[PDB]
């Protein structure tokens, strides 16, 4: 159930 | 990435990693790996406690030394610390674009060599969203090329669990088995060790302290392994100089206080009894006699063998001792074995092994029910020992239980040792096992067809054989037949009971007195000797406790108050003076 989680800024 | 990675050989110069001795087959299999052409990898997998980091560290330690191939200096070794390459890594491509950065030094040096500790944590580490780009995927291409090299060390469960299910990555390492070393081979790493025990404690250890750190660890902590399981004893036992006074004993630490921190760590009692211990020893004998009587065998069987255990003479692997009480009812089998407790101030393990008549129920013992998906997987004997190894462990009414509980303590009376299904070990060598059976109770009761009476304590005997197997009672140390109370000692035991009903009534704040006639008449009012000690109470309680039971509640004895008994002969009966306040 625990999953990483990878972001992306805009720009 | 100097933050990521650690400089071992650095280290090593200048403070120091714990020097190995020893272990020279091993670090000549790991160079040869390493000096392989491809999959130049090893990965010393071996128990906890068996020195898997430090032959890698020391690895480095020999190399600054120079105690190694030519091919092997010049070369600087780095651990890897995985929690700092995973630390900030929560955009995109910061684990990956870190951890390659990481590879490119080393493959540009190629005398370098990585030191992953736990190795087993890269197969699952920051790979991605729901992604299969795992740290061992961007790690697999370089390792079969040979490019880099890379010490792994992991424990046998996770090598197999975790580490083995990636087929790919396991082809790569080349497993280097670790194993314990021997007793000879260990004290000759303490002593290289030692120098740095001592000077951190400024406490000096013997020759002879060293060798029975080693030999004491193994005879009895046997959750541990060798090369940590005596370097606790060493580390403890300086510690506890430094907390005693500056001028008591700080400067050394001699083979006396080595068995204290044992005794402390296995929860046992310790070597060279104390005084205080001698006399209670000495007394024990007398003390259980004023409470049980008429079963002097039964008590000296079990106060010998506790002393024989203590002097160092007991069984090598075998429990303090393991007796069957088979004898009439109300004979003190069990009342013995509950005072034996108290006597020495040690926990009773009492198991009615009524409650386990069913096959079922003996799995939990040493086990859970079967499918059982929670986290108490543990068995009631084995925990319960576990939790207090120096006990008095009671099994009453063993012969009511299924068959199987016999073959389930085959072992704790010929080795000592119960293993749970999960595969820990007991250890039974301190816990003083006694069982109660009444067996040949209505052989006892019964009377022969003859002229002649005949004694059926034999028949007993033959009962005893037919329900236990023959293997479960060469084991026993002794079969302690109980005998009938005879009328002396019935009197002894009205003194008992009176006394405990005097504890109870004085808390009401009345007391009582007892003409040494009465105590007389209700000896031969409630003596029968089928049926033991158990009617005198009854005598006791009809005659005594039931008149004072109304005063106390209806008046006269409301507040307290003394009171008096005394026979009349012309009535044959008992007489009281409530005689309030
Ligand atoms: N020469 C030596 N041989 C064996 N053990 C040593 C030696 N010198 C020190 N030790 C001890 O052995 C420990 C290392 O035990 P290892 O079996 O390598 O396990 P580990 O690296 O702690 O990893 P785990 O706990 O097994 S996953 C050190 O931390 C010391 O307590
Ligand atoms: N030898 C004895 N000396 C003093 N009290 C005794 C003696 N035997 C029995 N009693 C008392 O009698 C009661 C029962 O004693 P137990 O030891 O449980 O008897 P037992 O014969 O082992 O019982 P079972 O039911 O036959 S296993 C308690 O109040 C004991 O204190
Ligand atoms: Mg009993």
């Amino acid at each position: 159930e625990k999953v990483r989680d990878a972001l992306k800024p805009p720009s | 990435t100097e933050n990521f990675t650690t400089n071992l050989n650095q280290l090593a110069r200048v403070g120091g990693i714990d020097p190995l001795i020893g272990r020279e087959k091993e670090l000549e299999r790991a160079i040869q790996v390493l000096c392989r052409r491809r999959k130049n990898n090893p990965l010393l997998v071996g128990e906890s406690g068996v020195g898997k980091t430090a032959i890698a560290e020391g690895l480095a330690w020999r190399i600054v030394q120079g105690d190694v191939p030519e091919v092997m200096a010049d070369c600087t070794i780095y651990s890897l610390d995985i929690g700092s390459l995973l630390a900030g890594t929560k955009y995109r491509g910061d684990f990956e674009k870190r951890f390659k950065a990481l590879l490119k030094q080393l493959e540009q040096d190629t005398n370098s060599i990585l030191f992953i500790d736990e190795i087993h944590t890269i197969i699952g580490a920051g790979a991605a969203s729901g992604g299969q780009v795992d740290a061992a995927n961007l790690i697999k291409p370089l390792l079969s090329s040979g490019k880099i090299r890379v010490i792994g060390s992991t424990t046998y469960q996770e090598f197999s669990n975790i580490f083995e299910k990636d087929r790919a990555l396991a082809r790569r390492f080349q497993k280097i088995d670790i194993t314990e070393p021997s007793i000879e081979e260990t004290v000759q790493i303490i002593n290289g060790l030692k120098p740095k025990y001592e000077a951190h404690h400024d406490v000096r250890y013997t020759a002879k302290a060293v060798r029975a750190a080693v030999e004491l660890a193994v005879k009895y902590i046997n959750d541990r392994h060798l090369p940590d399981k005596a370097i606790d004893v060493i580390d403890e036992a300086g510690a506890r100089a430094r907390l005693m006074p500056v001028s008591k004993r700080k400067k050394t630490v001699n083979v006396a206080d080595i068995e204290s921190v044992v005794a402390r760590i296995a929860r046992i009692p310790e070597k060279s009894v104390s005084q205080s211990d001698r006399d209670t020893l000495k007394n024990l004998g007398d003390r259980l006699k004023m409470l049980v009587f008429g079963q002097d065998k039964a008590i000296e069987a079990l106060t010998e063998a506790i002393k024989m255990a203590r002097a160092g003479l007991g069984h090598e692997h075998k429990p303090v001792g393991s007796f069957l009480f088979a004898g009439p009812t109300g004979v003190g089998k069990t009342e013995v074995t509950v005072q034996l407790s108290k006597a020495l101030g040690i926990e009773l393990l009492r198991f009615d092994m009524s409650e386990y008549m069913e096959r079922h129920t003996v799995s939990r013992l040493i086990g859970a029910p079967p499918g059982y998906v929670g986290f108490d997987q543990g068995g009631l004997l084995t925990d319960a020992v576990i939790k207090h190894p120096h006990a008095v462990l009671l099994l009453d009414e063993i012969e009511k239980a299924h068959p199987d509980v016999f073959n389930i303590l085959l072992q704790v009376m010929d080795n000592g040792t119960l293993t749970d299904n999960n595969g820990r070990k007991a250890d039974f060598r301190n816990v003083v096992l006694v069982m109660t059976t009444n067996a040949g109770v209505r052989e006892t009761e019964r009377k022969s067809i003859g002229l002649i009476h005949q004694d059926n304590s034999t028949d007993a005997m033959e009962e005893i054989k037919k329900i236990f197997t023959p293997e479960f009672r060469n084991r026993l140390d002794n079969i302690i037949w109980f005998d009938h109370l005879s009328t002396d000692v019935i009197h002894q035991v009205v003194d008992k009971f009176i006394v405990e009903l005097q504890v109870q009534l004085d808390q009401k704040g009345v007391s009582l007195e007892v003409s040494q006639e009465a105590r007389n008449w209700l000896a031969e009012k409630g003596y029968d000797r089928a049926m033991g000690a158990r009617p005198m109470a009854r005598v006791i309680q009809d005659n005594l406790k039931k008149p004072l039971a109304n005063e106390l509640l209806f008046g006269s004895l409301v507040d307290g108050g003394q009171v008096t008994v005394a026979l009349d002969k012309e009535k044959n009966e008992l007489t009281y003076g409530f005689q309030s306040a």
